[PDB]
């Protein structure tokens, strides 16, 4: 089906740089592949067709150039309305396909997250579960390690993660790790704790609480 | 090489021109120099001596002034060190036409010692030699004062001789026993054929000559034009193995192009070419992108005709073909499509997304069979067929191979004939999605109709209806048509075959009736010969003064028709075997 | 202009099948082909089929072929995709996008407008209201609320009824194991109000038709 290769996947950098993405295409398909854009959550917008043909309204800082099998996206000066996703689309086979998509992000100095921990509220626990929340606050970059430890014993395949997009200012994430208990596990040990480990911060960083305390 | 044209080297096609050229010159090129077919002309030089050591012939095929192969005259400077002192031409003998003139060299010598009356044939040829050198010395003593300078090896001259009138006016002597050889252009030091100082023809390793060995030579042995590996050919006045380098061979001769009834060819190192069978070839330019033409219109056709190769592609879309009346252009006149009968060979690709009504088949791409697919028209396709709604069959009846490439026929709802065809055999390569086949004529109707392959075509397909349109025969072919027999046994053209394909017997053989007539092309594979036999060939006319390795060979024909050599003193040929047939 | 409204999100139960539409204004209808992509949450973009809105013709994908049916009604200028036997790997968010080429043979298949997305929820869960759990502090204090066990996609959470806007992160929705969505919402707020301003988190999940209300204290 002429299956797409984007790359990189992620790619971090600033207002002002020179970005590169390229699609490489499995078999050679002339000159017919396209470009577009996404925002999180919104429809995608047609950038470039016909490798190099730029659409009406889009800048003259984004220009597609190759044919054949290497194709690149090139915009040249980053601007705020620029960080979002790309991908390509070809158009040589009767199936159409995409690639994985490029998600441009912001360039940024290393911060750290401002943990905190949040024990079960009782209404909660009247229901009959307990959840523990584990938060990672204004950080930056995007990789985290949270592992949770009850009375010093580490818990696997029971904590989900959610993790924000980047903020439009300082360009910063936050993850929440919520590590779900039933109430007969948590009446059993006294000490909580998430354990964090980020670039940003010297040491793992490990934020402790006890039941009822 | 030895000969260098006019206007290293030995012989000079042309005119041999000095002039303007400085004092310091090295003129040691000019050393080899043997004969010049044209004048010489020597003015406003500035050096001192003319060496031509080896130089024997001034041929003078031009006379300068209307009157002098030779032309000498001003060779000095006014007011600085430079001027013209001695012709060092010690073995200079002939000039064929023409006269001498030398004059207004300041100090040129040796010149009025030197009888003119030898070398000039021409007895009344102006020869003058005025206000020349001044204080010239005098000839050496070994020179009887006769000599082009002060050396002792440089005095020729002498050559001088009266003759009887037997021969005319090529002899070496007065007696009735000194006639040149006939092939002598001028005098000789013998009656033989590799004495004399230039050649009226050819002079081939020495000896002077009517014509250069031919390529071809009868064999006594084969009873046949055999090819001669002792061949020379023709340049200028000089028999050669081989041309130069940069030159090709005109059926025995050199020459630097082709007629443009033949195309040069290469056979075994030789390169020599014959005449095309019909036409020969020519490239044109293509259509569409990387041409300069959207489409093929009334303004571009023209330049299409007698073109073989198409370094490029056609595009055929309606504003060519109806006219653009925005753009003020004439529609294309439908019957000058007939140019394209001739194309065999496209580049890149064929569009075609419009055809004149009338024509229901694109016969006039009959020729075609090679399409390379180096440039694909749109999407990855070498041949687009589409939106032709008034067309019957496609007709590329010698279509034979698409290179690279996809194919697209599609919307031409009035197309058969294709729907049984084995696109592997055309397009080489995959054929895994490179067919684009749908919404033309469907073959429900086509069947019902009668429109689909002749059974008389393979397992492989068609093009279109009848004979000549098949890809491979189920037996017989002839001429790129399909056929149930050659002329075997009977017919218009007595016929063999060879590899599923008749060709026609040689003319030679004799018409058999109810049995074979010929094995193959040559008159070797008659079954019996038409008119007479030559050994085991068939001949129109028995030998009768073809060209042997030994000489001449004379046959006569006997009451059964064979060809037999005459006795060896036969000269006028034989009409029997005995002496009174001569 | 040239605009392409879709229609409201739908849930489906793995087996039913959903017919999307996509109403079209601004340009001529027929003029141009009509493709459909969907996109999985959180992942790449998969081209489903076009139609052609002037002669009707189809061409599914090889993937889809069999359970797709897209067809068109030139009376209203509005085109529909009917996507039957369907999986719980089938839900994503169905764009219909149009072409940019009126002779279609030239076009690059390059889609200049979209819609604006139908969210299509496959799963054998059924539709169950949120519960609202509060997320209490223990100089700078950090407080939250927890979204817990609902379906379907999606929830509006606002903090004081859209008073209170500065630290706010409402993060991406988890989906569990059982078939529910868990989702949480911390803001950040000074020590010093943490206890003389009321902070109060609304939540609204429309399909099931709940408004919550919820106050945080220490
Ligand atoms: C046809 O052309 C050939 C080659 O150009 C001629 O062969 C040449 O024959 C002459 C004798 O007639 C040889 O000349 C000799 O040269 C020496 C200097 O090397 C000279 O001092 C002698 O007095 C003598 O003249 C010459 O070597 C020879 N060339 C070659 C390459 O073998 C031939 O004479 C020509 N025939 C006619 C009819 O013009
Ligand atoms: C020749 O040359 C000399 C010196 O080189 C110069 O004085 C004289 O004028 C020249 N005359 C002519 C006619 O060139
Ligand atoms: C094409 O070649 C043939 C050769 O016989 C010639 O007669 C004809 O005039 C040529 N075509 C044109 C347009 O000159
Ligand atoms: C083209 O085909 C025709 C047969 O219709 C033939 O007479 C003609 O000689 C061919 N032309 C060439 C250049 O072979
Ligand atoms: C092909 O064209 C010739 C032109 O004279 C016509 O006679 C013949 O019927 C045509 N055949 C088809 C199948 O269109
Ligand atoms: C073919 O030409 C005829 C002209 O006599 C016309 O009536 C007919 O409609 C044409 N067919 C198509 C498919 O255009
Ligand atoms: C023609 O098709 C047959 C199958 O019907 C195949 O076996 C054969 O190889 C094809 N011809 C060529 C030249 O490939
Ligand atoms: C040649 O023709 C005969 C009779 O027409 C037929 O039986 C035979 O199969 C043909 N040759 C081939 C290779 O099919």
């Amino acid at each position: 089906d002429i299956q797409m290769t984007q790359s990189p996947s992620s790619l971090s950098a600033s207002v002002g740089d020179r970005v590169t993405i390229t699609c490489r295409a499995s078999q050679s398909i002339s000159s017919y592949l396209n470009w577009y854009q996404q925002k999180p959550g919104k429809a995608p917008k047609l950038l470039i067709y016909a490798a190099s043909s730029l659409q009406s309204g889009v800048p003259s800082r984004f220009s597609g150039s190759g044919s054949g099998t290497d194709f690149t996206l090139t915009i040249s000066s980053l601007q705020p309305e620029d960080f979002a996703t790309y991908y390509c689309q070809q158009s040589y086979s009767t199936p159409p396909t995409f690639g994985q998509g490029t998600k441009v992000e912001i360039k940024r100095t290393v911060a750290a997250p401002s943990v905190f921990i949040f024990p079960p509220s009782d209404e909660q626990l009247k229901s009959g579960t307990a959840s523990v929340v584990c938060l990672l606050n204004n950080f930056y970059p995007r990789e985290a390690k949270v592992q949770w430890k009850v009375d010093n014993a580490l818990q696997s395949g029971n904590s989900q993660e959610s993790v924000t997009e980047q903020d439009s200012k300082d360009s910063t994430y936050s993850l929440s790790s919520t590590l779900t208990l039933s109430k007969a596990d948590y009446e059993k040990h006294k000490v909580y704790a998430c354990e964090v480990t980020h670039q940003g911060l010297s040491s793992p960083v490990t934020k402790s609480f006890n039941r009822g305390e | 090489q030895a000969v260098c044209p006019g206007t290293r080297c030995e012989v000079v096609m042309g005119n041999l021109e000095i002039v303007l050229t400085g004092h310091n010159a090295d003129l040691s090129f000019l050393q080899w120099i043997r004969e010049v077919t044209g004048y010489v002309l020597v003015a406003m030089n500035e050096f001192s001596t003319l060496p031509l050591p080896n130089l024997r012939v001034v041929r003078g095929t031009q006379v300068y002034d209307g009157k002098f192969a030779i032309f000498v005259m001003l060779n000095y400077n006014t007011n600085s060190s430079h001027a013209l002192r001695q012709l060092r031409l010690t073995q200079l003998t002939e000039i064929l036409s023409g006269g001498v003139y030398i004059e207004k060299n300041d100090k040129l010598c040796h010149m009025d010692t030197i009888d003119w009356r030898d070398i000039v044939r021409d007895r009344d040829a102006e020869i003058v030699v005025k206000d020349n050198g001044r204080s010239c010395p005098p000839c050496h003593e070994v020179c009887k004062g006769r000599c082009w300078g002060p050396g002792s090896e440089d005095c020729q001259t002498l050559t001088k001789t009266i003759c009887a009138p037997q021969c005319n006016g090529h002899c070496f002597g007065p007696n009735p026993n000194q006639c040149c050889h006939d092939e002598c252009a001028g005098g000789c030091s013998g009656p033989q054929d590799t004495d004399c100082f230039a050649c009226r023809h050819f002079n081939d390793s020495g000896a002077c000559v009517p014509r250069c060995p031919q390529p071809l030579v009868y064999n006594k042995l084969t009873f046949q034009l055999e090819p001669n590996p002792h061949t020379k050919y023709q340049y200028g006045g000089v028999c050669v193995a081989s041309c130069p380098h940069n030159f090709v061979v005109d059926q025995t001769s050199c020459v630097r192009a082709c007629p443009p009834d033949k195309m040069e060819v290469d056979k075994n190192g030789l390169k020599m070419c014959e005449p095309c069978g019909g036409l020969c070839p020519k490239a044109c330019e293509g259509t569409g992108s990387g041409s300069r033409f959207q489409t093929v219109d009334s303004s571009n056709i023209d330049g299409f005709v007698n073109c073989t190769k198409i370094l490029g592609n056609l595009d055929f879309l309606i504003t060519g073909l109806n006219g653009d009346p925005w753009h003020k252009i004439p529609a294309l006149d439908p019957e000058k499509l007939n140019v394209f009968r001739t194309v065999r060979e496209i580049t890149g690709y064929l569009n075609i997304q419009s055809w004149p009504p009338h024509m229901h088949n694109f016969s006039v791409f009959s020729n075609l069979t090679t399409i390379g697919g180096r440039s694909l028209y749109n999407r990855g396709f070498s041949l687009l067929i589409m939106k032709n709604l008034n067309v019957t069959s496609l007709g590329f009846r010698s279509l034979k191979e698409i290179s690279a490439g996809r194919i697209y026929i599609s919307a031409n709802r009035q197309l058969c004939y294709h729907h049984s065809l084995n696109w592997t055999k055309v397009l080489r390569g995959p054929t895994e999605e490179r067919l684009d086949i749908k919404h033309n004529r469907p073959r429900r109707d086509c069947v019902a109709e009668g429109k689909v392959c002749d059974p008389l075509c393979s397992s492989g397909g068609c093009w279109g209806p009848g004979p000549g349109q098949c890809l491979s025969c189920r037996n017989y072919s002839r001429g790129g048509v399909c056929v149930t027999h050659c002329n075997f046994l009977n017919g218009e053209p007595r016929e063999f075959a060879h590899e599923a394909e008749c060709f026609s017997c040689h003319p030679e053989c004799q018409p058999m009736e109810g049995t074979a007539t010929c094995n193959g092309s040559g008159s070797d594979t008659c079954a019996q010969c038409a008119h007479f036999r030559d050994g085991p060939h068939c001949v129109s006319s028995c030998p009768h003064g073809v060209l042997g390795a030994k000489g001449p060979i004379y046959k006569y024909p006997d009451v059964q028709n064979e060809c037999r050599p005459c006795h060896e003193n036969c000269t006028q040929g034989c009409k029997g075997p005995e002496l009174q047939d001569c | 202009q040239v605009q392409l409204v879709q229609s409201g999100a739908e849930v489906k139960k793995p087996g039913a099948s959903v017919k999307v539409s996509c109403k079209a204004s601004g340009y001529t209808f027929t003029g141009y082909y009509m493709h459909w992509v969907r996109q999985a949450p959180g992942q790449g973009l998969e081209w489903m089929g076009w139609i052609n809105p002037n002669s009707g013709g189809t061409n599914y994908a090889q993937k889809f072929q069999g359970r797709v049916t897209m067809t068109r009604d030139t009376s209203i200028s509005t085109a529909y995709m009917e996507l039957s036997r369907l999986r719980s790997d089938d839900t994503a968010v169905y764009y219909c996008a149009r072409d940019h080429g009126s002779r279609h043979f030239w076009s690059y298949w390059g889609f200049d407008y979209w819609g604006q997305g139908t969210l299509v929820t496959v799963s054998s869960a059924s539709t169950k209201g949120p519960s609202v759990f509060p997320l209490a502090p223990s100089g700078t204090a950090a407080l939250g609320c927890l979204v817990k066990d609902y379906f379907p996609e999606p929830v509006t959470v606002s903090w004081n009824s859209g008073a209170l806007t500065s630290g706010v992160h409402t993060f991406p929705a988890v989906l569990q194991s059982s078939g529910l969505y868990s989702l949480s919402s911390v803001v950040t707020v000074p020590s010093s109000s943490l206890g003389t301003q009321t902070y109060i988190c609304n939540v609204n999940h429309k399909p099931s038709n709940t408004k919550v209300d919820k106050r945080v204290e220490p």
